[PDB]
């Protein structure tokens, strides 16, 4: 409850060429035990514990396919882990390859 | 007479194998481990190896089931974290995935020699 959802980026879009790179950011609190990725189905995720604290409030955490194909192509979305909880999910991005 | 309990040995251990193999693929809605076929993977490990076996599910289940291999072949496999309260659930604490799947192949295991 007390946990603020985090958000979810991409860079350097949500429209990117077959082959080439892109990025999500997750942001959260600071203090994230873990970012978790996931796809449009819950079941479908990474976990990262690598987590970098940018400034004394937000920290986020970085999921990067070099080479995207158009199986990529779909809903992202963050969770994090923090005190013994799950915060609620961010909302979803969708990522368009062409 | 020492011919037969020769293929008398190795019936009860295919029957033994395959106990598991079918719980294992009826569970998991999986076919192969650890790069290689179930019956080829349990030519090398025990039938009741619950920790070999468990480590190489939570292995290949972290593999299959991510977020950047794009387009999941097997669904059904990853779909086994909802069954085993894996995925995350605002609000609650941590469920590790190796310790839940653990707990699932005891009870495979368990289920399959109580077969036998
Ligand atoms: C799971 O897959 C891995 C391969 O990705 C298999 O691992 C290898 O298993 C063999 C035994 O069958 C290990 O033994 C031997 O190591 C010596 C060096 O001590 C080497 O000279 C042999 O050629 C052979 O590799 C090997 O160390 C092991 N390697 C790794 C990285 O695990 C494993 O057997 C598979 N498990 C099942 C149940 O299929």
């Amino acid at each position: 409850t007390d946990l603020p959802r985090p958000s979810i980026s991409a860079e350097p879009g949500t429209v990117i060429p077959l082959g080439s790179h892109v990025t999500f950011v997750c942001r959260g609190p600071v203090g994230v035990q873990t970012f978790r990725l996931e796809r449009e189905r819950n079941y479908l995720y990474s976990d990262t514990e690598d987590v970098s604290q940018t400034s004394p409030s937000e920290s986020e955490a970085r999921f990067r396919i070099d080479s995207v194909n158009a199986g990529n192509a779909g809903l992202f979305r963050c969770i994090y882990y923090k005190s013994r909880k799950w915060s609620e999910q961010s909302d979803y991005l969708e990522l368009v390859v062409k | 007479m020492i011919e037969g309990a020769a293929q008398g040995a190795v019936a009860g251990e295919a029957a033994g194998r395959n106990a598991i193999i079918g719980a294992l693929k009826r569970y998991f809605h999986i076919d192969n481990l650890n790069g290689t076929s179930l019956k080829s993977f349990f030519n090398s490990t025990s039938y009741s190896d619950v920790t070999t076996i468990a480590s190489a599910i939570d292995t290949q289940m972290t593999a299959s089931c991510d977020a950047f291999s794009g387009k999941i072949v097997n669904q059904a496999f990853c779909d086994v974290r909802k069954t085993l309260r894996i995925v995350a659930d605002p609000g609650k604490s941590f469920v590790k995935q190796k310790d839940a799947i653990t707990g699932a192949v005891t009870q495979l295991v368990e289920k399959a020699k109580d077969t036998a």
